[PDB]
RNA sequence: GUGAAGAGGGAAACAACCCAGACCGCCAGCUAAGGUCCCAAAGUCAUGGUUAAGUGGGAAACGAUGUGGGAAGGCCCAGUCGGCCUGCGCGGAAGAU
RNA sequence: GAUGUCGGCUCAUCACAUCCUGGGGCUGAAGUAGGUCCCAAGGGUAUGGCGCCAUUUAAAGUGGUACGCGAGCUGG
RNA sequence: GCUGAAAGCAUCUAAGCACGAAACUUGCCCCGAGAUGAGUUCUCCCUGAAGGAACGUUGAAGAC
């Protein structure tokens, strides 16, 4: 079934009454509304398109400007769609609220990770080193060998070097939800999402058990 | 091929549709239709379906044998059916018979496998099952089915057999 | 005087649909990669395509002989480290039937520009209905 | 070339190329390949006439 | 005998294997070794059989009711039995980008 | 008119004549624990001391790749 | 394993039919129309437009 577009706030503790600390984070969202429903005699596949938050009137192009205006809705932030899961119906405008996450209790969180540049190989496939006396030289944390001799004489592919570590889609599963606020609009879930602060997050049910 | 030529009497209370390739014989116990090997030539006169050869057909005759083989079957079963007989000796394996289902404990869960339409199961004694059937091929592999479970165990002989099948003990290794 | 050589702009192009059913492979790309080169043509000529266009049905009831069925196996290599696919001819049928006659017809034909070339007129359709119905095709028996 | 060529054009006509060939060799008839092909690629209308020649020669 | 001191065509590629010894030219014909379904010029040719293993397209001692043809038998009012010569097959048969 | 040699460190790749884990036949296989063979290469396979020892673990498999790897390190 | 002849019986097989592995194709996560087969849908502009780029304040993005 269909998920949620929320943003990321912080990291905070949870407090239960026999005295067991809960480490949760918090994630903002605001109220989501329908754009667009595509079907199967159309295009060829049931999903929703939907968007939230709010932006200018100057940074909106013309297009973009006209396609809200069909619908009735104002602007966003960004644009997602769901797959719908074959047999839920919405209309087009309608706002998906945030009462719907109250009976799942396991979701999936979908978000872009942190990025740390052109990290080494160290950091990234977790190597090992080699010593650092005994007359070791100009080699600390170098790769080392990369293969055989006069035989296969290339470098096979998907060889683990260096290279930009980070910034990649990620998803993270079997979280927890703790707290649905539904007059404040937050979601407390136990655990680490991924990602920055202020970030977009997708919130889907969890597709395992 | 001997019992091939021989003519056996089809009874009536049946139907001797022939489809082409294919036979109904739509009757007192449904119908078992199979494009049959364009080898064996089939002709309906009296009581009886008549195979021979066509020619330019490596096995012909050999394959005329099935066509009056397995499907005397089809002459006989029909109208007489056919009675299955399992027994199990030795305590600590349930298998009911709720129906088309069958349910079985034996200290592992209850297993459950199903029966299909024309097959009847009864139990006049705890231990031993008789199954009513309709054809030959189906009671086999519901036979197939319920004797895999508990397999009969050569040593005290203790497991699921048949009625009239002959299980030699033996000894248990004198040192 | 010289031997005329048959021009790219004045040459002209057919349509054609072939049905599929009931027919052995080879005995039936062998005569899809003889028509499409253009060897049934008096204007032939070695380095100008003259082909014609061929629309193939029913791919998925195409037949072989003997058991191969079962035991032609299709191979392809991934390019990667350690790697290698291979495939039934039950598996690939009933996946795609494009590719099994796509496959046959172009080892038939010549390597290069001209066989890119010629391998874009052949078009086919896994199921009875194709959707070339304006540019008239002509039924031809093979 | 010219072999592939007078025989494209005679199996477009009902006989293929080495009965061709044949029937002309045995109606003593001495035109070589480059004219053949040259006739077969222009004027179809002698070159029928040929294969029909060779045709009624050969049986 | 060939190469060294020899090109051409065939054996996928392949100095020493098979046919054959290049003075120069031409958009003419007949053949040798090898071949005629497409890549790649020429038979989807004609008559009678064999193989069902992709055998053809790698191999031994040994083994088995695979299959075609032939000679000689023992018993028998509708056949059965296992011995011999012979053509084609099957198992024996596991390598590292 | 030059193809740098054994062991160790880092990094691997492949085969199956299979060490563990999964499926079975036979057993001189009551059970537990075993012996051998058939199928199976997806994953894993220890630390110290001078071939052996001490102690863990389900396991501490057999092998080519210039007896892998010095325009990567070590000079024992 | 079931039925079943060639070989009157028997037989997992020659014709059809049912089970059967951390293996295989799916399933789970990510990339993905330079897939030249270059795909699909919604809106906007044209009888100097829609938009894009240069410049500036910069970032939990970053070797440029």
């Amino acid at each position: 079934m269909i998920g949620l577009v929320g943003k990321k706030v912080g990291m905070t503790r949870i407090f239960t009454e026999d005295g067991v600390s809960i480490p949760v984070t918090v994630i903002e969202v605001e109220a989501n509304r329908v754009t667009q429903v595509k079907d199967l005699a159309n295009d060829g596949y049931r999903a929703i398109q939907v968007t939230t938050g709010a932006k200018k009137a100057n940074r909106v192009t013309k297009p973009e400007a006209g396609h809200f205006a069909k619908a009735g809705v104002e602007a966003g932030r960004g644009l997602w769609e769901f797959r719908l899961a074959e047999g839920e119906e919405f209309t087009v405008g309608q706002s998906i609220s945030v009462e719907l996450f109250a009976d799942v209790k396991k979701v999936d969180v979908t978000g872009t990770s942190k990025g740390k540049g052109f990290a080494g190989t160290v950091k990234r496939w977790n190597f090992r080193t080699q010593d650092a006396t005994h007359g070791n030289s100009l080699s600390h944390r170098v790769p080392g060998s990369i293969g055989q001799n006069q035989t296969p004489g290339k470098v096979f592919k998907g060889k683990k070097m260096a290279g930009q570590m980070g910034n990649e889609r990620v998803t993270v599963q079997s979280l927890d939800v703790v707290r649905v606020d539904a007059e404040r609009n937050l979601l407390l879930v136990k655990g680490a999402v991924p990602g920055a602060t202020g970030s977009d997050l997708i919130v889907k049910p969890a597709v395992k058990a | 091929s001997r019992v091939a030529k021989a003519p056996v009497v089809v009874p009536a209370g049946v139907d001797v549709k022939i489809n082409g390739q294919v036979i109904t014989i739509k009757g007192k116990n449904g119908e078992l239709t199979r494009t049959l090997n364009d080898a064996v030539e089939v002709k309906h006169a009296d009581n009886t379906l008549t195979f021979g050869p066509r020619d330019g057909y490596a096995d012909g005759w050999a394959q005329a044998g099935t066509a009056r083989a397995l499907l005397n079957s089809m002459v006989i079963g029909v109208t007489e059916g056919f009675t299955k007989k399992l027994q199990l000796v030795g305590v600590g394996y349930r298998a009911a018979v709720k129906g088309n289902v069958i349910n079985l404990s034996l200290g592992f869960h209850p297993v459950d496998h199903q029966l299909p339409a024309g097959i009847t199961a009864e139990c006049p004694t705890q231990t031993e099952i008789v199954l009513k059937g309709a054809d030959k091929q189906v009671i086999g592999q519901v036979a197939a089915d319920l004797r895999a479970y508990r397999r009969p165990e050569p040593y005290k002989g203790k497991g699921v057999r048949y009625a009239d099948e002959v299980v030699r003990t033996k000894e248990a290794k004198k040192k | 005087m010289k031997t005329f050589t048959a021009k790219p702009e004045t040459v002209k192009r057919d349509w054609y649909v072939v049905d599929a059913t009931g027919k052995t492979l080879g005995r039936l790309a062998t005569e899809l990669a003889r028509r499409l080169r253009g060897k049934h043509k008096a204007e032939y000529t070695p380095h100008v395509d003259t082909g014609d266009y061929i629309i193939v049905l029913n791919a998925d009831k195409v037949a072989v002989t003997g058991n191969k069925r079962t035991d032609k196996v299709y191979y392809h290599h991934t390019g990667h480290i350690g790697g290698i696919k291979q495939a039934t001819f039950e598996e690939m049928i009933a996946r795609r039937p494009e590719r099994v006659i796509e496959i046959a017809v172009k080892g038939m034909l010549p390597k290069g520009p001209l066989g890119r070339a010629m391998f874009r007129k052949l078009k086919v359709y896994a199921g009875n209905e194709h959707n070339h119905a304006a540019q008239q095709p002509q039924v031809l028996d093979i | 070339l010219w072999i592939a060529r007078i025989n494209a054009a005679a199996r477009q006509n009902g006989i293929s190329y080495s009965k061709f060939i044949n029937g002309l060799k045995k109606a003593s008839v001495e035109i070589d390949r480059k004219i053949l092909a040259d006739i077969a690629v222009f004027d179809k209308v002698a070159f029928t006439a040929l294969v029909e020649k060779a045709k009624a020669a050969l049986a």
